[PDB]
RNA sequence: AGGUAUGUCUAACUUCUCUUAUUUACAAACAAAAUCAA
């Protein structure tokens, strides 16, 4: 019997974008022989990690480091009296101090010491989640949210040394907001806010700790009880000029305090407030404080929940005495930012927990302390200042922004073939389509006469050292010639009466045009004139099959018998022909040779029978043979510059594309790399780009596939344009890099520019003063009948309000005849929304208000007046909030809190057609989905999925299966009839399947007999009904099929029958914290056997390195060396529940980056294929499976 | 639902019964006892079907049909007022008691005549607590056949409690 | 020879405490010795 056992291949296509941690240190010295500068930053999101530099005033990707496979719960850089390397704490409790190093040709992250603490999980006892380092780098401190605090004393030597941990344990005191005070080397002092866990009243009390380097323990110093309203602590550096006595800034909600260590000085300064105070107004708070000091002037920046950015300076109050004062003022503010840094340069890096990280340079620096108007003082602690925010943005100037989606709420999958993902932007509220396809610009296109075929571009020999370049087009009957110059595109002898098989430049200032019947040898004469010095014709006449060429070299193949070899004479311009017969023993199909060099060995010949031969250019010999499928449609030979590999790119008829490694000396055919793209005979062309210079081959089919090879990797890709008939690299004085001249399949010339390429790190491009939209997006919708038309729905933060913005095709739509591209709905807020078509010709929209009211709308497309017109129809009161609804046949299928109502279409309001009462277990329905209108899968907050079946004439959904365990399901879909996808609030990605015992029953029986009537259940099921009525109430159970843990929270699953024409249908998910990843079902077995073995290798690979490094120490690198963190793979990915059949490809991908020594060291554990074939199978997934 | 089956040869086994009755209807469960002392089948089984429709069907078609080991297979489908009366006359027949108590209430069973101490007493079963109250009210401490009889509730301590009227009312309902 | 009439003959029924001892096996990759600038 065939084992179902779905084998899913997880990939992270785009890596988690919500940046939770940052560090200011200078890690690597790159591109400079000797340089030391403190300006650089490394930022971490849980697993994912990135390293940015500025140094230009504009932020720069340095390298995206390998996936750590853990949850980084804090990261802080340490600077010791040297290269500054960051201390990193995560799950496993391990304190892992890592240095970013340059190894081989890339930057890899090396670990120095990892210290075991607590256990492996995210815990309250776990001394993580609160971490800071002595600003002089003498000691690192970790703490726990509740139980205990540990502080290591860090020392540097020939090898780094971490001192034994210093423990303090307070059982009932829940710790929050660790903030360490800088010191002069006196003694390290850290400050916390301890809230008592077990108490009758809520008591939040600050506590000071001075670690004593002399006595080597942490000492409780001052315990100050403050109001329960407390928020956070910041460290005031010295106050050495005013009057060891550290001073802290305690942010409360509606006011700020600062407190002395000795309690002598406690200063209350009330935080100012906005003028509008829109709708709901909290007492607010300050989320993030930071400190800066220069030229005796130290100011701190503290930002409120509204994003208001404030400063504090200290004044002596010379009149009274020398004593500290506290002075608030107002700045440019910003959006809410989790953490703030400042370079030694005037650049202030704002890391926003909301969406985007952006960097500043401050000039105005803010208002002077002299003004009493807008500045508040500690003179009178009771006072209030109202201020209107300033969008003019005087103080701070945005230099660089980083496009990221931290809160991606929903998305729809648009343009299934190029995997394009349509999702909102949270703050800016712009439409973001992030795409797998290559980003392709289009500029100054021009309409060509109909029925065009191929294209070429050759430098104009007539004008030497000039921008003029000749562009050649082809029609079957006619050939068109065109002249290129900057901004000047003009039209022009040669042969216009016959199709052009080939044309190329020879040597210097010469051209040859090969056409079906005869050749032409053309040379430039004067400016607009050219002259053929010789012409070639078959002896008895013949139709030339194909032609290829090199720089100085040429080949043409006629109908059948012989092939013709040409060269150009050196020191002059001439053509010669050899006397010889290369009979080729068959009819030559197409010819290929390297045109990159003046002399190209190893011609590549194709045969109509479907075989490919090599020709040694002693002289000619056939060293290899390929029998491949259908006849070759087109083929190109290209040797890359970097590695010098000569690759033969062989396109085939019916749309199969192929690629071959070609040995230079032997000419053997090895390393077959195939693909299937579209249905059409493919076309190929060669282009050269950068992103270091680079070369790719464009492939023309139903789609357009650029095949490019990055370093030791290559990825075929679809391009953003729908189709391209013929493509060749182009250059213009108008700035052109990656620039290309091509033609659409419509027979229209166009110029374009490719920009971003889907590398392993990116795999996407994101198509989108300070800009913040008041409307925060809600959901995203798409019409069933229109294949892709995407409707967006947002909300207002304030008085309840909504907007609806519909887009189809390129950009949005107008609303009616109005200028506005969106619609505003007053007093309507959307808890959940879905669009429905009750009749095939009518389209309605569905809103569920927080007022518990169901609102119906009508969508209109104006069509060449084209605009969206929304129309309010009915009003219906609802009992529940309606968290989930969807399209059932002809009807709205909605879920109340308890029960599932199926509404029909009534007039003046919509009607309840049927109601289904849930089993007692289900409290609420988060999300639900249908299978072909027959079946449903209904999710819960607390409990798990339960599948229903619609019974006609019973007018009810009957639950036929329960779920095994309790799982909190955010989003849920169907792969099939019998299986279900689901995610968790906590990050589990699982897939369940109904048991075959149930599938036989439902396949062999009608649903009407389930609720009442005769259905014969095996003896065990009934005994489970009377024995365990609570679990088996639904009389079946989901056997766990696939389970996985992705640390994000999955927002949207989508099951795509094909990803960029790939055969294996994938399921792609976007997470909330932002991510998109896929689960690819693996066909056959040895696919998942080899993948499983590679994952098993990379799993303990760090341990294998540790045991080798151990044995060599027995005959004469820590344990977490290769993983950089203590977490095992199976442990991290297992976590909540063990992964079942899912093998994680995100691990096996890390095998690609390791050096050849390490890789060959790992693969020796297998009797199976060599490292090269390993990398083959690894890279096979992105190419072939999507 | 459940049917009794009997006149079974101990050589008839469980799989043989199952294969037998699946021919008639679907069989939910089979309880086919096994003697622990003799280590043998005691020759009667119980077959629980999926409903009394298939149960009664198998009772109709199966009864006196299948012949197993020459022996025929058999199939068969699987709280009132009580008054103690003392000092009755020796001339009082049970049928005379029936006639006496019929006027007051319908009798669910026949009276029970027994002798205490010499002392003729009887138990009379009424279908109704209220009709029993009638026979009590009229017949208590009365002279029949020139003998004084006492009519009260029989012990269970004696019938006629508060919960007794409540539940006997329901059993009437 | 045919037809009619008459007569006679013949055929056709379920859902093995405590106590104090003795006897005997068993478990725990349980531990095995010496030397001592340990």
């Amino acid at each position: 019997a065939k084992d179902d056992e779905l084998y899913l291949y997880h990939l992270t296509l785009k890596k988690q974008t919500n940046f939770v941690h940052s560090c200011i240190g200078h890690f690597v010295d790159l591109e400079a022989g000797s340089k030391r500068e403190q300006s650089q930053l490394c930022v971490a999101t849980e697993t994912h990690l990135e390293l940015y530099d500025t140094a230009d005033g504009e932020l720069k990707l340095i390298a995206k480091f390998q996936n750590l496979f853990a949850t980084i719960t804090s990261m802080k850089s340490l600077d010791l009296p040297w290269p500054t390397f960051l201390a990193l704490t995560s799950d496993s409790g391990n304190l892992s101090i890592v240095q970013i190093i340059m190894h081989a040709g890339a930057l890899r992250l090396k670990t120095l010491v990892n210290q075991p603490l607590t256990r492996t999980t995210l815990r309250r006892v776990s001394p993580i989640s609160y971490m800071e380092i002595d600003p002089n780098g003498r000691c690192i401190i970790l703490s726990s949210v509740e139980q205990n605090k540990l502080c290591f004393l860090v020392d540097y030597a020939q090898k780094l040394r971490i001192s034994s941990p210093l423990e303090i344990i307070r059982p009932h005191m829940v710790t929050l907001d660790m903030a360490v005070v800088d010191v002069n080397f006196n003694n390290p002092c850290f400050v916390t806010l301890e809230i008592d866990n077990a108490a009758t009243q809520l008591s939040v009390h600050l506590i000071f700790y001075v670690l004593e380097l002399g006595l080597n323990h942490i000492v409780k110093k001052a315990d100050y009880l403050v109001n329960p309203s407390a928020n956070f602590v910041l460290s005031l550096p010295d106050l050495s000029r005013y009057n060891f006595n550290p001073f802290v800034v305690i942010g409360f909600e509606n006011h700020i305090l600062v407190k002395d260590m000795n309690g002598f000085f406690s200063l209350k300064v009330e935080i100012p407030k906005r003028s509008i105070t829109n709708s709901r107004h909290k007492n607010v708070t300050i989320i993030s404080g930071i400190v800066q000091k220069l030229k005796n002037d130290f100011f701190v920046l503290l930002q409120s929940n509204h994003g208001d950015l404030f400063k504090l300076t200290v004044s002596p109050d010379t009149n009274d005495r020398n004593r500290p004062l506290v002075q608030l003022s107002y700045f440019d503010t910003i959006q809410n930012s989790h953490q703030l840094h400042i370079f030694k340069n005037g650049y202030l890096f704002a890391l926003s927990e909301m969406n985007n990280n952006f960097l500043f340079q401050f000039e105005k620096l803010g208002v002077e302390k002299n003004d009493f108007s807008n500045v508040l003082t500690s003179k009178d602690p009771n006072k209030s200042l109202v201020f209107e925010p300033s969008i003019k943005l005087q103080n701070l100037s945005i230099l660089s922004q980083q496009l990221n989606l931290n809160p991606s709420i929903k998305s729809q999958i648009v343009s299934d073939s190029p995997l394009s993902i349509a999702t909102k932007h949270f703050t800016n509220n712009k439409i973001i389509t992030l795409t797998n396809a290559v980003n392709y610009s289009n500029l100054i296109s021009t309409s060509l006469p109909p029925n065009a075929t191929k294209l070429w571009l050759i430098p104009d020999p007539a004008t030497t050292g000039d921008n003029n370049t000749l562009l050649f087009i082809t029609f079957p009957k006619k050939t068109m010639i065109l002249q290129i110059d900057n901004e000047s595109m003009e039209e022009l002898f040669k042969l216009s009466q016959d199709t052009t098989i080939h044309t190329c430049l020879m040597g210097s200032h010469s051209i040859i045009q090969v056409c079906t019947a005869e050749l032409r040898h053309i040379v430039p004469t004067g400016k607009s004139r050219y002259s053929n010095k010789l012409t070639w014709v078959p002896p008895a006449g013949i139709r030339i099959v194909c032609a290829t060429s090199s720089k100085t070299q040429l080949i043409i193949s006629l109908s059948n018998y012989e092939l013709v070899y040409f060269k150009i004479d050196v020191s002059s311009d001439s053509l010669i022909e050899l006397t010889t017969h290369p009979e080729l023993d068959t009819m030559p199909s197409k010819v290929a040779i390297v045109q990159d060099t003046q002399h190209a060995d190893l011609l590549a010949i194709a045969d109509n029978e479907g075989m490919i031969k090599i020709m040694s250019l002693d002289f000619l010999t056939v060293i290899s043979l390929q029998l491949v499928s259908e006849k070759i449609s087109d083929m190109i030979m290209v040797r890359d510059s970097s590695i010098g590999q000569l690759n033969l790119h062989v396109g085939l008829e019916n749309g199969v594309y192929m690629k071959f490694h070609i040995g230079d000396v032997d000419g053997s055919f090895t390393d077959i790399k195939r693909r299937f793209l579209g249905l059409k005979p493919v076309s190929l062309s060669y282009l050269r780009e950068i992103s270091k210079w680079m070369s790719c081959v464009v492939c023309h089919s139903s789609s357009t596939w650029v095949s490019y090879t990055w370093k030791n990797v290559w990825t075929i890709r679809q391009l953003k344009d729908q189709n391209m008939l013929s493509c060749s690299k182009f250059v213009n004085a108008d700035v052109a890099i990656n620039g290309v001249c091509s033609i659409s399949s419509s027979g229209r010339l166009n110029i374009g520019r490719v920009s971003n390429f889907p590398t392993l790190d990116n795999w996407f491009h994101v198509h989108e003063m300070l800009q913040i939209s008041t409307f925060r997006p809600r959901t995203i919708l798409s019409f069933p009948n229109n294949p892709k038309s995407i409707l967006f729905i947002d909300n207002h933060s304030g008085k309840k309000q909504c907007r609806i913005s519909l887009q189809i095709d390129g950009e949005c739509l107008k609303f009616g005849s109005s200028d506005h591209l969106y619609k505003i709905l007053d007093d309507i807020d959307c808890v959940s929304a879905a669009i429905i078509d009750f009749t095939r010709q009518a389209d309605h929209l569905i809103i569920c208000a927080g007022d518990k009211r169901l609102l119906t709308y009508k969508i209109l497309v104006n069509k060449d007046k084209l605009s969206f017109d929304i129309e309010l129809l009915h009003q219906t009161e609802i009992i529940s909030p309606i968290h989930a609804m969807l399209k059932f046949k002809n009807f709205l299928l909605t879920a109340m809190g308890s029960t599932i109502v199926l509404y029909g279409l009534g007039k003046k309001q919509l009607l309840r057609r049927s109601v289904t009462q849930t089993p007692v277990s289900i409290t609420k329905i988060v999300s639900m989905h249908q299978w072909n209108y027959e079946r449903l899968a209904v999710g819960d907050i607390h409990e798990s999925v339960t599948l229903f079946i619609w019974d006609p004439a019973g007018n009810v959904f009957i639950p036929y299966v329960d779920d095994s365990v309790k799982r909190h399901v955010t989003v849920l879909k169907f792969l099939d009839e019998a299986t279900v996808i689901g995610a968790d609030r906590y990050g589990n990605a699982w897939t369940l399947r109904s048991p075959p015992e149930c599938e036989k029953i439902m396949s062999n029986h009608d649903p009407s007999e389930l609720s009442n009537g005769a259905i014969k259940y095996p003896l065990d099921v009934i005994t489970l009904q009377q024995k365990l009525p609570n679990t088996y109430d639904c009389k079946f159970k989901f056997q766990l099929l696939n389970h996985f843990f992705v640390n994000d929270i999955i927002t949207d699953f989508h099951i795509l029958d094909s990803l960029s024409n790939s055969d294996r249908p994938g399921c792609i998910y976007m997470g909330l914290q932002g991510t998109v990843g896929c689960f690819i079902p693996l066909l056959s077995k040895g696919n998942v056997f080899m993948m499983g073995n590679i994952e098993n290798i990379m799993a303990e690979a760090d341990d294998t390195f540790y045991l080798d490094y151990e044995s060599r120490k027995k005959n004469n690198i820590c344990e977490g060396s290769c993983s950089i963190l203590g977490r095992d793979h199976q442990e991290y990915r297992s976590y909540y529940a063990p992964v079942r059949k899912v093998i994680d490809g995100d691990l096996c991908e890390n095998f690609l980056r390791l050096s050849l020594n390490e890789q060959e060291f790992l693969a020796k554990n297998l009797k199976s294929v060599q490292v090269e074939d390993i990398i083959q199978t690894i890279n096979e997934v992105r190419t072939n499976y999507m | 639902n459940t049917v009794y089956v009997g006149n079974i040869d101990p050589r008839i086994t469980k799989e043989q019964l199952y294969e037998l009755f699946i021919q008639i209807n679907p069989v939910l469960r089979i309880k086919y006892p096994k003697d622990k002392v003799l280590q043998a089948y005691q020759g009667y089984a119980f077959i629980e079907f999926y409903n009394q429709g298939d149960a009664q069907y198998a009772i109709k078609i199966m009864n006196n049909t299948v012949r197993l080991y020459d022996r025929l297979i058999k199939v068969r489908q699987v709280p009132i007022a009580k008054l103690f009366i003392k000092n009755l006359a020796d001339s009082i027949d049970s049928d005379q008691l029936v006639k006496i108590f019929n006027k007051f209430g319908k009798l669910i069973r026949e009276p029970e005549i027994f002798y205490l101490s010499k002392l003729k007493c009887a138990y009379v079963y009424f279908e109704d607590f209220e009709k029993a109250d009638l026979a009590i009210k009229s017949l208590n401490n009365q002279l029949v056949a020139n003998n004084r009889i006492t009519v009260d509730y029989a012990f269970k301590n004696g019938k006629g409690n508060a919960k007794y009227g409540d539940d006997v009312d329901r059993l009437l309902n």
